């Protein structure tokens, strides 16, 4: 019967949904990493500007 | 049994148990005449309606 | 049962089923990541403007 039909679909679609959830989690992690890198770059720019003011 | 309003008449499995998001994998019909006509209707629905699968 | 071929459902329930979510997963992992990078760049630009 459907022991290898809808039953195998219940694993194929399960893996597809797991991949969707993993992609969402990876997107969130990439968002966090990009925010951290942007904050580090902004801090570096602020430090460079402060160093320029101190040099002046 | 035909046009039965008692859902208990149908077993819990093979009744959209753990239904997938993109595939309900369940349908109920009560065709007239012999079961061969039902199979032909299932054969008619076996293409362009749902990927091939079996149900009781 | 019903009139149909034998063992012909080895890929009809997979290729047109799992891809319907795999394509969405790939599109999310691409577009959301790109939008997050753009938003991080904009936030960095605003913070750099304040620092400036």
């Amino acid at each position: 019967s459907q022991k290898n039909g809808i039953a195998t679909l219940l694993q194929a679609e399960k893996e597809a949904h797991e991949i969707v959830s993993k992609a969402r989690k990876y997107r969130q992690d990439k968002l966090k990493q990009a925010k951290t890198d942007a904050a580090k770059e902004i801090d570096s720019y602020k430090i460079q500007k402060d160093k320029e003011l101190k040099e002046f | 049994d035909l046009s039965v309003r008692s859902l208990h008449d149908i077993v819990k499995p093979e009744d959209f148990v753990l239904n997938s998001e993109h595939l309900t994998t369940v349908l109920v019909a009560v065709p007239k005449s012999l079961k061969s006509d039902f199979e032909k209707s299932y054969e008619t629905l076996s293409k362009n309606v749902v990927p091939a699968s079996a149900s009781v | 049962l019903t009139p149909n071929q034998v063992n012909d459902e080895l890929n009809k329930m997979q290729a047109f089923i799992r891809k319907e979510a795999e394509e969405k997963a790939k599109e999310i992992q691409l577009k959301a990541d790109q939008e997050y990078e753009i938003e991080k760049t904009n936030i960095v630009r605003n913070e750099t403007n304040n620092i400036d």
